[PDB]
């Protein structure tokens, strides 16, 4: 990793340009030795609000909402070069802070016309111990079309996320009227939910040097099989905890043994 | 639409909504277990002055409007009215989980919409307050 920095401190201009100047950066591992490159903007709406600084300081009339004129072009001009050219492609992982909570704010509203996927890190994922703590029903990709990923890839995915609906559903039913009426059909939504919520976390190899555990970075072909057999009913008999923090369905199988 | 009524309409929206789902899945548990009682009950009732049954409580809906709107004797009397009771706390139950869920549902779709008109609002009086000062700083 190469840093850019554009600490608060720093005048308008500056925290205007130091997002252009880790793009200049990364474009060289594009155009110069063709890779496949990663940018992260930390975060997105501190480069538009030092737009607007540096447009108030020309004394150009600000428009709806205090936003710089040309909240649309300096944006445009920065997002646009990156993408996939035939030399490589740089892709951007941009944090967003939203104001006011208000996602039709002129911030945040341009800023989603060049996303094309959205990570939703959640605190209640989190809590469920899950990690990566992503929400797999709020978190959401342009790509995610048959006609883009393949009907299976497609299918896993919308099988997945319905289970974890469906779920979500009998879970105010559960604590309430306690878990029986719960049917034949009721308690497998569940138990296998249950087991896709668990398989869905993952060990980082990040995370080694603390997790004292094993890091794994499973494959996309390992992990719509994964997926595909839970759904499928291929590890019913297996227990929950079999699929806690661990990588390749394999995985799941072979804790399962040590687990008794 | 003033973000301070805004703000206090959404402050006894989102409480209605808490006791309301609360109030649903109480009645829901009451409901289940009136509705398996209630299976001997007829079968009993089956075997065996105007009297209106209800109840005291409230939120169910049309329960009560609706109706509103020598030993041998005795015993059947007593099976009778037992049977009607029986028939009342089911029906209750149920209308009052139903009336429940969708009071619960409609507090929180109101929810997000307030919410949504709040940042609208929030927006516009920003941007109107400040065309106001930048209209009176450039006749000068």
């Amino acid at each position: 990793v190469a840093l850019v920095y554009g600490q608060m401190n720093e005048p308008p201009g500056a925290r205007a340009r130091v997002a252009l100047t880790g793009l200049t950066v990364a474009e060289y591992f594009r155009d110069q030795e063709g890779q496949d490159v990663l940018l992260f903007i930390d975060n997105i709406f501190r480069f538009t609000q030092a737009g607007s600084e540096v447009s108030a300081l020309l004394g150009r009339i600000p428009s709806a909402v205090g936003y710089q004129p040309t909240l649309a072009t300096d944006m445009g001009t920065m997002q646009e070069r990156i993408t996939t050219t035939k030399k490589g492609s740089i892709t951007s992982v941009q944090a967003i802070y939203v104001p006011a909570d208000d996602l039709t704010d002129p911030a945040p509203a341009t800023t989603f016309a060049h996303l094309d996927a959205t990570t939703v890190l959640s605190r209640a994922i989190a809590e469920l111990g899950i990690y990566p703590a992503v929400d797999p029903l709020d978190s959401t990709s342009r790509i995610m079309d048959p006609n883009i990923v393949g009907s299976e890839h497609y299918d896993v995915a919308r099988g997945v996320q319905k289970i974890l609906q469906d779920y979500k559903s009998l879970q105010d039913i559960i604590a309430i009227l306690g878990m029986d009426e719960l049917s034949e059909e009721d308690k497998l939504t569940v138990s296998r939910a249950r087991k896709i919520q668990r398989f869905l976390s993952q060990p980082f190899q990040v995370a080694e040097v603390f997790t004292g555990h094993l890091g794994k970075l499973v494959p996309l072909k390992e992990t719509i099989k994964g997926f595909q057999q839970i759904l499928a009913g291929e590890y019913d008999h297996l227990p929950e905890q079999a699929f806690y923090m661990v990588g390749p369905i394999e995985e799941a199988v072979a804790k399962a043994d040590k687990l008794a | 639409a003033t973000l301070k009524d805004i703000t206090r309409r959404l402050k006894s929206i989102k409480n209605i909504q808490k006791i309301t789902k609360s109030m649903k899945m109480v009645a829901a548990a009451k409901y289940a277990r009136a509705e398996r009682e209630l299976k001997p009950a007829r079968v009993y009732g089956v075997g065996s002055l105007i009297i209106g049954v209800s109840s005291d409580r409230g939120l169910c809906g049309a329960i009560h409007s609706s109706v509103a709107k020598r030993n041998y004797q005795e015993y059947s009397l007593a099976n009778i009215i037992y049977y009607s009771l029986k028939e009342s706390t089911t029906s209750e139950q149920s209308a009052r989980m139903t009336a429940m869920d969708n009071a619960s549902k409609n507090a929180s779709e109101m929810i997000d919409k307030l919410t949504l008109t709040f940042n609208r609002t929030r927006q516009a009086v920003i941007t109107k307050e400040l065309i106001e000062i930048i209209s009176g700083a450039a006749a000068l």
